[PDB]
């Protein structure tokens, strides 16, 4: 049965039946509101990742159904101190997938690499000092290209099968970025994509707009871990549409 | 004993005398009686490395006055005389702007805009670029409250 | 005194043309065109009349300064480091004895001119008070009406 | 029958020489004088003088002095009005249509033989209004042509040549609308005047600049008869005009 598990603010869940619910508007307790919903079904396994970098695995029908108020993640995980789960992922288990840090650092692994059943789950993705976990990014093409936006405005693209696979760790670098400013918030992996690579970026800056052609994509592309390219005006981005044929 | 911070305060005064270093009214008062927005103001954002190109990439429509519908504009122009002898106007989304198209071929502290293939602009990058004002005006604000706080330790 | 009048009157609209094409209207071009071996677009259209003069200087806007090479491909070698020039430099390819006037798609008003820059973009460049062109043929009639203004001062004193 | 250019000088003298392939401008003159004008023919067709009052005349060319010597005055068998220099030239056949025109702005279209007249004193053809001259006439190759008027002024008018009254005298009609006070001071007149097919080119010489009017451009002078014209912006004290006809 196809179910959509829903993740409030203070770290419930819960199992709603049917993908036409609407998460946002749900019952959450005094306090509390919603953070993330995911789409899977009944038989998938749902994983969390956690602020510092560690997944885990929950079997679906072991949750609450969403017409309660659900459940605390605590009754079932047990995170380390102060950290909270940012993430929900619910795919086959070949999914391939594209984990990263916002230090500039990450790695290709499969959906079943995030499967970890014990409740204190696995370290996942080590995070460099001050650095966060970047949202895992579903790679639906062996063949698509990883595009890689930093803070400080400059981009690089390279086939995201050149991208080493891993299990777990910290992972390479995927654009390079000082360390020492990673770790003080003074750069960093500000987006990050897989996309095919005929595809057209309408990046919004503002009240501007830059539009990236696969022209000037390609003029980005390059090797994998390097600078690379420094773009005018593209810092502090409000808004990126992806146009993928 | 220590002149670090009486170098560093000549340091901030020539940075604050450079950009808030001199130096049009006519446009905007034109702009919203043409109901639309400066080009530059539109570009005000832009940081201080990026000024300089952006305003020199644009060439003499940086001037330009920015509408949504180019019809507001026609009512206006005959006899129109309160203005610059060159007046730009582009119709564009003052809030979501697209930029307009141009060959360049970018040298140091300068473009080549190729406008036809008779025809090629040099735009030099200028001290004071017309755009990036309020991202100049914030780091003059940085520097005076940097100045201050030099000058109680000075 | 049908005549003194006459004189008077025509020799004060003699000093009011004078006064008005010889009010206020850089020599860094004059150098950079000796230099890229091309000469200013302003004197290849100094020929042109006083009346199609405001309209030729708004018509070309802001490209009415341009320099007129016969070969583009001898200017790209001194663009670069080139700091003592106005921050737009306009570059036109073409024979300076034998220029074609450039293509423009305008809607002519008076006294001024609507050109279509691009599909989204027009240029409102109205009717110059001193334009730039036609100098060679605007000094000529300076020089004309002084030559006639003596000969009203003479009259004048005489009656 | 035989091949020959008909030679005018300046002072008005002719001589008939044989073959159509001479050096006319280097040739003998009399003092002083030179080679005005030659025009090509045969021998038994007529040769037509237009003189500057706008009066033709026609002579054999039979009864001319060969290229031999330096030729005889015009005036052996031509009586001019007083003050009267010969202009214009022409051997075309009979039936061939002219444009005649005065830089006044009127003009008629008419044949050869209109112009053909062997009286001595001629015939008054085109009837010139004051202070006016007459223009170059025009041979028409196709009725189906476009007249084009250019004025001093700048103006630019064209209209199909066929739609031009056909007379065999005197003033013509309106070709272009030019005020007669200002033609007649010198202040504006007829400064070219073209036959030409529809898709044609013009590249006019103007000082240091130059403008070509691509058959679109001309389209846009197009009107009718007698209209005072289109304005062109800086198209005043043309240099040289440029033709390319398909």
């Amino acid at each position: 049965e196809p179910v959509t598990i829903v993740l409030s603010q203070m770290g419930w869940v819960r199992s709603a039946k049917g993908h036409d619910i609407d998460a946002p508007g749900l019952n959450y307790k005094a306090g509390d509101s919603f953070k993330a919903a995911v789409k899977g079904k009944s038989n998938q396994p749902v994983v969390f990742v956690d602020s510092t970098g560690r997944s885990y695995a929950i079997d679906p029908i072991t949750l609450p159904s969403a017409r309660g108020q659900g459940e605390p993640l605590t009754g079932k995980l047990t995170l380390p101190p102060g950290a909270t789960v940012d993430h929900m992922l619910m795919e086959s288990d070949d999914q391939k997938l594209l984990m990263a840090s916002d230090a500039g650092y990450g790695f290709v692994c499969t959906f079943n690499d995030l499967v970890a059943r014990n409740r204190a789950g696995k370290a996942l993705i080590t995070l460099p000092e001050n650095a966060h976990v970047m949202p895992p990014v579903v790679i639906e093409d062996a063949s698509d290209m990883l595009l890689a936006i930093t803070q400080a405005g400059r981009m690089l693209m390279f086939p995201v099968s050149d991208l080493p696979q891993l299990s777990k760790g910290k992972g390479n670098k995927i654009i390079n970025i000082p360390s020492a400013e990673a770790a003080r918030g003074e750069d960093g992996l500000a987006q990050l994509y897989v996309l095919p690579p005929q595809s057209t970026l309408t990046i919004h800056v503002g009240k501007r707009k830059i539009k990236l052609r696969p022209e000037e994509l390609q003029k980005v592309t390059g090797e994998r871990g390097r600078r690379g390219t420094l773009m005018r005006g593209l810092q502090r981005i409000d808004r990126v549409e992806i146009d993928s044929p | 004993e220590r002149d670090e911070v009486g170098a560093r305060k000549n340091a901030v005064d020539e940075e604050i005398e450079r950009l808030s270093q001199p130096g049009d009214q006519r446009l905007n008062a034109l702009a919203e009686r043409f109901g639309g927005v400066l080009l530059s103001e539109i570009y005000d954002d832009v940081s201080l490395e990026d000024a300089p190109y952006f305003s020199a990439l644009y060439g003499p429509s940086r001037h330009a006055i920015v509408v949504p519908d180019l019809s507001q504009v026609t009512e206006h122009l005959e006899g129109l005389t309160d203005c610059p002898e060159d007046l730009y106007l582009i119709e564009g989304d003052p809030q979501s702007f697209d930029d307009s198209v141009f060959s360049v071929d970018e040298l140091e502290k300068a473009v080549v805009v190729k406008i036809a293939d008779r025809q090629w602009r040099y735009s030099r990058f200028p001290e004071v670029p017309l755009f990036g004002r309020a991202a100049r005006e914030s780091r003059i604000e940085s520097l005076h409250a940097e100045r201050e706080v030099l000058s109680e330790r000075f």
